[PDB]
């Protein structure tokens, strides 16, 4: 990912605002309520029936603040994307067997639920930003 | 495939965007622009600049679309029949921008109406734009 | 949205088809096991060796689905309903499998009418199967 | 793009028996017809209305025997296909502005005029060694 100085200030300064112990778990969730095909990887967590159990179930939020956690560090290291996520490249395609396209589709949701906590702070120059972070991330992982 | 139940949900989402369609369509269509600057290629006719009053009144007419798509949601082949043909045999755009204007439509959404942005409405919406985007992709 | 062209084409290129349905299926399924291996996923309790009898009976499973796809065209939600359930509820198939499927039977297709498989034909074929796969995948 | 002794050797053969003029020209060609939105970027080639008017086009079949050299070139060099594939890349990137997606969409119709052509010949293991050679050619001309 190659970001301009501004952009990168921009991206860095909304990442600060971000509550990662919810809006992951959100993030997450919303994924799961909106393309119900991914629950196939996730029926350990449990009752994942209704949208109301999938944003209430504590294994969704803790795997969504695992999950940010993993997006932090592509924020920290945008430069050395793809050897930051070769561990988890490897996980999620010879372990788990995730199609690549679900990994822009969860970039797509977190990047839909950063405009919804922020609203008019983010912004149509902040959400292109956000969009060639997530974009480089799917990228690395599905390396 | 939709069910009544997003039916529904899409169709109060969509009433209570309201009267905001218009600036709504405009700024998913500025964010296409610059979050995807591919999409520029099918508008060079257009200044695509921020404030711009091209820009503004595509928005309104996009908003527009969706308001009469939403009214007419069960009969959408037979409803967006001009506007599939605009855009399949005349423009032939690729399903990949209607994708990404229906994210970026998603993104104004959720960005301006977070109280209406629940987890169930926005698979409403992801699945109504879906159906606009095969819609007006398809030829027939 | 299908036209009224490709309907009458898939009509008669499936109708040519006829009884080696069950054969082509079976065929169309062990090509997508061997090129796109994460597919075997779904059947953990299959045998999915060449010539397996349980490949060959789900292969003319999923050839009598089609056939009654076919016959059933303008009506597929309603005709396809149990599979629809079963595909989007209790399996959850990824949609980027059903697109495997039906190019391997688009494959499978080719390599045994060249006769029948025009331009035309294969691209009417292409867009039934793709309806076919969005009522499968849909939930409603 | 990483094969088996067997799966080179059995690709070489049947590419031996490829009629280039022909097939290059009718994939393309196929493409054009089964993924009208494709026809935005050969709208030069002339008239492309009707399935028969895009197989009869002179300039659409030297198109395609360009585009069966290039595969040809890829198969040739199948252990260095980004290096293989980085002017073509950079021309369908920066100047064509042509989706990845629609490459795959070419590799797939391909896979099918193989099929059309050979029929027994082509077999489901044959097949596979092809798609995994497209799908490298695809990914490198994405890079
Ligand atoms: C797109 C960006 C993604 C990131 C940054 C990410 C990150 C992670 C991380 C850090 C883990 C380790 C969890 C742990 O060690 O306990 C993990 C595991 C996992 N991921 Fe992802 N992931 C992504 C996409 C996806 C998607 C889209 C899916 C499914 C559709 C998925 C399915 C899984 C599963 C099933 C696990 C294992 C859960 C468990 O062991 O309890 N991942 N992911
Ligand atoms: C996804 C939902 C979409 C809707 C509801 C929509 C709706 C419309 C409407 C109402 C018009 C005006 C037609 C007229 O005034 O006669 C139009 C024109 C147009 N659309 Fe779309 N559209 C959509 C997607 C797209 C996308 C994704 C693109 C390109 C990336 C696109 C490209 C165009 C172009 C180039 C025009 C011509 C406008 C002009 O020349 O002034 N459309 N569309
Ligand atoms: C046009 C596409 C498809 C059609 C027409 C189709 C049709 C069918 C039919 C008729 C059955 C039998 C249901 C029954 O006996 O009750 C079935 C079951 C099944 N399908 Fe599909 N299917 C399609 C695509 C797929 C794909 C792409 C996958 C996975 C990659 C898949 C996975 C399964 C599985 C796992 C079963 C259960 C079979 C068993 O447990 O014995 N289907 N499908
Ligand atoms: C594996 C996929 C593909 C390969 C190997 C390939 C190969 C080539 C080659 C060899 C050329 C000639 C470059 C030159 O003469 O300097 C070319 C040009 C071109 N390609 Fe592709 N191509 C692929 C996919 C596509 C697709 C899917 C499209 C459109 C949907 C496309 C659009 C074009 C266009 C418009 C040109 C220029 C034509 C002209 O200048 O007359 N390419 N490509």
């Amino acid at each position: 990912v190659h970001l301009t100085p501004e952009e990168k200030s921009a991206v860095t300064a909304l990442w600060g605002k971000v509550n990662v112990d919810e809006v992951g778990g959100e993030a997450l969730g919303r994924l799961l309520v909106v393309y119900p095909w991914t629950q196939r990887f996730f029926e350990s967590f449990g009752d994942l029936s209704t949208p109301d159990a999938v944003m209430g179930n504590p294994k969704v939020k803790a795997h969504g603040k695992k999950v940010l956690g993993a997006f932090s560090d592509g924020l920290a290291h945008l430069d050395n994307l793809k050897g930051t996520f070769a561990t988890l490249s490897e996980l999620h395609c010879d372990k788990l067997h995730v199609d690549p396209e679900n990994f822009r589709l969860l970039g797509n949701v977190l990047v839909c639920v950063l405009a919804h906590h922020f609203g008019k702070e983010f912004t149509p120059p902040v959400q292109a930003a956000y969009q060639k972070v997530v974009a480089g991330v799917a990228n690395a992982l599905a390396h | 495939v939709l069910s009544p139940a997003d039916k529904t949900n899409v169709k109060a989402a969509w009433g209570k965007v309201g009267a905001h369609a218009g600036e709504y369509g405009a700024e998913a269509l500025e964010r296409m622009f610059l979050s995807f600057p591919t999409t520029k290629t099918y508008f060079p006719h257009f200044d695509l600049s921020h404030g711009s009053a091209q820009v503004k009144g595509h928005g309104k007419k996009v908003a527009d679309a969706l308001t009469n798509a939403v009214a007419h949601v069960d009969d959408m082949p037979n409803a967006l029949s001009a506007l599939s043909d605009l855009h399949a045999h005349k423009l032939r755009v690729d399903p990949v921008n209607f994708k990404l204007l229906s994210h970026c439509l998603l993104v104004t959404l959720a960005a301006h109406l977070p109280a209406e942005f629940t987890p169930a409405v926005h698979a409403s919406l992801d699945k109504f734009l879906a159906s606009v985007s095969t819609v007006l992709t398809s030829k027939y």
